[PDB]
């Protein structure tokens, strides 16, 4: 009765995952794009800092 | 009879989830980020080369001060590096040389490692005796230790090859929570910035989002065609990127509960070993089996640049907390520190 | 332009490199063996004669230190961690000769000897073991001889058309595994016939490893 | 527990020779650099010699260079100070001090109990010799240096020590701001350039003692005169 | 034709030898990732190329007096320095090759016992000791390197022995013994023992891999012994022949010029022996390019 016990758990798990609230991809995409824009200036790899402010001269 | 009926209900639930995800897929991340300008060419130079490991390096982790890092190699040595000066601060001899992961505690007082010995060993860096000593050996996993991440000085989460992740109480040495549900070896995990959630990627080509406190799987992310080897949270905690053996990186969103973007090129046919994001999340850095590290534009899925400075497989990489530099470790036994110039 | 404490930190780093170099030289003078095989193949008997997740056994024979790694307890996917052993001096693969007429307990349809051949083929021809020599142990020699009298080798290998004797059936099995070597130039296979009371197994490994050490020396020196 | 016991001191004739020993227990002796610091009776601390971990670097004070020899025996965990041509100026209590140097380390964290010997340059200034204090009141101690202790790497190599009456010095603040392990958080070190202040909030009976500021920018290591707190 | 043929022979050797020796130095340095070499064979093979490179850099300063006019234009100060420098390069490369042959003997016939002292630190000590012996072995070279006044108004750099009637024998014989005779026997003896002790009793000699190993090592050991003998034997055979010969003839002079050219060819063929006959180095060289 190992398979029948495992089947109940897998079905029960899929019920929990199917009951979550999902936002639109456009809403989710905008948040990722918005976050990068807001933090773009404080990203040294995106915008390299002057050599005076670079610890790895 | 009963078993057949139950497995039919699982298929109905899977179709319900797939329809729910398709319902909210009004647009594509590519369409949303079409207007924004590209990042251009990302040029990074090797500022430092960390020499001293005499075997393949399998893991590295920056400290939270963005200056100290720990690297693990299968010469049985854990080394803590001063990245500014390339000085070796510590050299920790490992009881088992088959280490696969290492972690630096956010406080800087502890490091962790473990491999084929199925043990996560905690090392105390701040002792009155002046040496690094083992403070705890966390036993309980029945497979190899693939990844570990500290939540604090007393809690650490480990992923194992026995298809399970575990949350450990370091003081008592017991795993308080066990995270089950992966059908393959869990190869990596990433902690959310608030350390209340973590995502894990396994060899069943699926990524699961786990609640640390509750101890259950919240969401499951599929779409890869082979084993997931790397995973990394987006800086805001609302997304993560994975790297698989199918030569692709995918960006999944937690709230949209589906894949948003794929990072692949036709020339790339090798597996991906490590992934990380820049401080703003605009750059996705991935290490590959073809000895190179490709910097991707996370928003536009364009290859922004290449870090080509290793003579063997780039096994690990990481970006500092302040975003100043990125370190890449490799099977050629060297670590390199990269950043750009104005 | 270093401060008094920066100079001391650099001096401390040089002390670390002086020990890493010392440990690396001592690690290069030691023999590392990846011990592989199937269940009930006499693998544990070999360890008993050479006395968590991975089991490492240390022994010294004729001024040579051997580190033998057993990964029989690692039930996870082999391809994920098999690359960790790329660079071992030799691979000791144990095959049970008596397990030719037997069948797998779980599969119930795959021959026990054919199960070993598939594992040998996937390990010898593995991309991480292109130039790694293999020390082939054929255990249970005495038990195989008793069974071959009653159970002919034709059950395991239908194509076999030789005498139903130990001197020929055992040699035929040896050629079957050596034929699986897909790269007969970059590596060699040292085949030995062990037993439950044999005591020359460690001597064979020392001789087999010695030839592997010579081969590696020739490559580095440029002769090979 | 971490221990440093000195021995070999005693009354010697001028021009004689004496051998000082420092036995170490409870810590990795070979990993620590070692200093000899002496204190003349009713005087402040004076750095004598230094031997690094691995014995590769050795430094001496100018007043003792050529006469004193410092050596260590790592297997025996013993620190040595061979003294020759002893003068009346050498009458002092000699302290054995361990110090380990890596990024973020705390040098001079542990001192020995000291041994008494009796015989028959950056300037650190502590102008205020004594300060009358009462328990529970905030006290500030000032130190000055002839040269700027701020290095180009961002560290300011100023150290604070407390020598309670009858006890060995204890590290309070290392590199001018960091608080040493085992020291209450009420102690705080603040400074800039050549002027530094040690603030003691909510003074207690244990805080009574002499406070020394030491520079570690370059050798020879020099101490301030010392500021004594009395009730 | 003779005035153009001789410069072409030396010019081809000089350019080819410089590229070959530079390739070995470049590959090993790249293999070491700009750091001190951790491999004993790599220590010898980069020093052997250094000495060979020095022996080739001095070729133009030693051939302009043999093809164009036969007049030394660099004065007496350079005559002693170049002659001593040229002799040191010949002795050092021969001694490094001899030490690199004994190194391969120990690494093969004594694979277990030699690990105690086949350390990179000992290799550096040995090489620095070879240079010290090279300077000592060339002591008579710079003590007797004085200008020889030729008939007429022309002079040339050479060796002016105090007693050329009697000192000509020992000076020729001792260079033959220390630079050709003794090292060749040691190199030949070392490599034949390698070929006779390169396999174990357990090794399956019938297997193709074992047969392929013996065949490749044999042709590498033969070439190293053959290249050294071919490139240096004619120079010393004529050097020994001139002991009896009092008045050299035109053919003898022409043979002597060809003998010197083969001497510089040894420093040219040594880097190419390593490149061609070593598959491991050849494969790594392609990867780095």
């Amino acid at each position: 009765t190992a398979s029948i016990a495992q089947a109940r758990k897998l079905v029960e798990q899929l019920k929990m995952e199917a009951n979550i609230d999902r936002i639109k991809v456009s809403k989710a995409a905008a948040d990722l794009m918005a976050y990068c824009e807001a933090h773009a200036k404080e990203d040294p790899l995106l915008t390299p800092v002057p050599a005076s402010e670079n610890p790895f001269r | 009879s009963e078993l057949d009926q139950l497995r039919q209900e699982a298929e109905q639930l899977k179709n319900q989830i797939r329809d729910a995800r398709k319902a909210c897929a009004d647009a594509t991340l590519s369409q949303i980020t079409n207007n924004i300008d590209p990042v251009g060419r990302i040029q990074m130079r090797t500022r430092r080369t960390l020499r001293g490991h005499l075997a393949k390096i399998y893991a590295m982790h920056w400290g939270t001060d963005s200056r100290l890092l720990v690297s693990a190699s299968q010469d049985g040595k854990l080394i803590i590096w001063d990245s500014y000066t390339t000085n070796k601060v510590h050299a920790i001899p490992l009881r088992s040389s088959w280490v696969m992961t290492c972690a630096y505690a956010p406080s800087g007082n502890y490091v962790a490692c473990g491999g084929l010995d199925n043990i996560c060993s905690i090392y105390n860096l701040k002792t009155r005796e002046g040496n690094v000593r083992v403070s705890r050996e966390l036993a309980g996993h029945t497979g190899y230790l693939s990844c570990c991440r500290f939540l604090d000085d007393n809690q650490i989460v480990t992923s194992s090859g026995d298809t399970t992740c575990a949350l450990w109480d370091i003081e008592t040495g017991q795993q308080t929570t066990t995270f089950t549900g992966h059908t393959g070896d869990v190869m990596s995990l990433s902690l959310a910035p608030d350390t209340r959630l973590f995502v894990s990627g396994a060899c069943d080509a699926s990524a699961k989002l786990w609640d640390v406190r509750e101890g259950m799987c919240r969401q499951t992310f599929t779409g890869h065609e082979s084993d997931i080897n790397a995973i990394c949270f987006f800086p805001n905690g609302n997304a993560f990127a994975t790297g698989s053996d199918d030569a692709t990186c995918r960006l999944f969103d937690l709230r949209a509960d589906q894949e948003l973007m794929t990072y692949s090129h036709d020339n790339i046919i090798c597996g991906i070993t490590s992934v990380s994001f820049s401080k703003s999340g605009r750059l996705l850095l991935a290490g590959y089996d073809d000895f190179n590290c490709n910097v991707w534009d996370a928003l536009k899925a364009d290859r922004a640049g290449v870090l080509a400075g290793h003579d063997n497989r780039v096994s690990c990489l990481g970006v500092t907390d302040d975003g100043m530099a990125v370190a890449t470790g490799s099977w050629d036994s060297f670590l390199k520190i990269w950043n750009g110039s104005s | 332009t270093l401060s008094a404490e920066d100079k001391a930190a650099v001096e401390r780093s040089k002390m670390i490199d002086r020990n890493l170099r010392e440990d690396g030289e001592k690690a290069a003078r030691e023999v590392k063996l990846l011990l592989l095989g199937a269940g009930e193949s006499g693998k544990n008997t070999i360890v008993k004669q050479m006395k968590t997740g991975i089991v490492e056994t240390h022994f010294t024979f004729k001024d040579l230190h051997f580190k033998m790694f057993d990964v029989g307890a690692q039930r996870s996917e082999r391809k994920k961690w098999i690359h960790c052993f790329e660079g071992v001096t030799a691979i000791i693969f144990c095959v049970a000769l008596s397990d030719y007429d037997l069948v797998l307990a779980e599969d119930e349809e795959m021959n026990r000897m054919h199960a070993s051949m598939k594992l040998f083929d996937s390990i010898c021809n593995n991309k991480w073991f292109t130039d790694t020599s293999i020390i082939l142990f054929l255990n249970k020699k005495d038990l195989f001889e008793e069974k071959i009298k009653k159970s002919p080798l034709t059950i395991c290998y239908p194509e076999y058309a030789g005498s139903n004797t130990y001197e020929e059936a055992a040699a035929y099995i040896q050629c079957q595994f050596e034929d699986l070597n897909k790269r007969k130039d970059t590596k060699e296979i040292y085949t030995h016939f062990t037993c439950s009371t044999d005591t020359k197994n460690v001597q064979f490994v020392f001789d087999a490893v010695t030839d592997v050490i010579i081969k590696n020396n020739l490559k580095d020196c440029g002769l090979f | 527990d971490v221990q440093l016991v000195e021995s070999g001191g005693g009354l010697v004739q001028p021009g004689g020779s004496r051998k000082l020993s420092c036995s170490a227990s409870g810590f990795a002796f070979s990993s620590f650099g070692m200093h000899w610091v002496r204190q003349a009776p009713e005087k402040g601390l004076e750095w004598v010699a230094y031997i690094s971990s691995g014995s590769g670097t050795i430094y001496y004070a100018d007043t003792v260079k050529g006469r004193f020899t410092i050596s260590r025996d790592d297997p025996k965990n013993t620190l040595f100070l061979q003294m020759t041509s002893l003068r009346s100026e050498d009458t002092a209590m000699y302290y054995c001090v361990r110090s380990i140097y890596y990024y973020g380390s705390s040098p001079f964290d542990f001192w020995g109990q000291g041994t008494t010997l009796t015989v028959s340059d950056i300037v650190m200034t502590q102008a205020t010799s004594s300060v009358p204090v009462t328990p529970g009141e905030s006290v500030s101690i000032s130190c000055r240096s002839s040269k700027s202790l701020l290095h180009s790497n961002g560290n300011t190599y100023l150290y604070w020590f407390l020598q309670r009456p009858g006890q060995s010095p204890q590290l309070l603040i290392y590199r001018m701001s960091n608080l040493a392990s085992g020291v209450p958080d009420r102690f705080s070190g603040s400074g800039s350039g050549t002027a530094f202040t040690l603030t003691i909030s909510r003074l207690e009976a244990e805080d009574v003692g002499v406070y020394y500021c030491m520079q570690h920018l370059e050798y020879p290591l020099t101490f301030g005169a010392g500021t004594k707190l009395e009730l | 034709y003779i005035n153009i043929i001789m410069p072409s022979v030396f010019g081809t050797i000089c350019l080819l030898g410089i590229i070959g020796n530079s390739t070995v130095i470049f590959a090993v340095v790249k293999k070491s990732k700009l750091h001190w070499c951790n491999n004993v064979p790599d220590i010898f093979i980069i020093n052997l190329s250094v000495v060979d490179l020095l022996f080739l850099l001095g070729m133009p300063f030693m051939i302009h007096q043999l093809m164009g006019n036969g007049v030394w234009h660099f004065g007496e100060t350079m005559c002693t320095l170049i002659t001593a420098m040229d002799a040191n390069s010949q002795f050092t490369s021969t001694y490094i090759l001899t030490a690199m042959a004994i190194d391969r003997y120990l690494a093969t016939v004594h694979p277990i016992s030699s690990t105690k002292f086949r350390k990179p630190s000992v290799a550096t000590l040995v090489i620095c000791l070879l240079w010290a012996l090279s300077f000592i072995s060339i002591t008579p070279v710079w003590l007797y390197a004085r200008l020889i006044p030729f008939p007429g108004g022309a002079v040339g750099c050479g060796i002016r022995l105090p007693n050329p009637d009697t000192d000509l024998y020992w000076f020729t014989l001792y260079q033959f013994f220390l630079a050709f005779a003794l090292p060749f026997v040691v190199i030949t003896a070392a490599y034949v023992r390698i070929l006779q002790r390169m396999t174990s009793s357990v090794a399956p000699a019938s297997q193709r891999s074992i047969r392929l190993r013996t065949k490749r090592v044999t042709r590498t050991a033969i070439a190293i012994c053959l290249v050294f003998f071919v490139c240096w034997a004619p120079y010393y055979v004529l050097q020994l022949t001139q002991l009896s010969i009092s008045r050299p003839t035109l053919t003898f002079v022409y043979l002597y010029n060809a003998a010197i050219s083969l001497g510089y060819a040894n420093s040219c063929l040594n880097p190419f022996v390593y490149i061609v006959l070593c598959e491991t180095f050849r494969k790594r060289l392609v990867l780095s390019v």
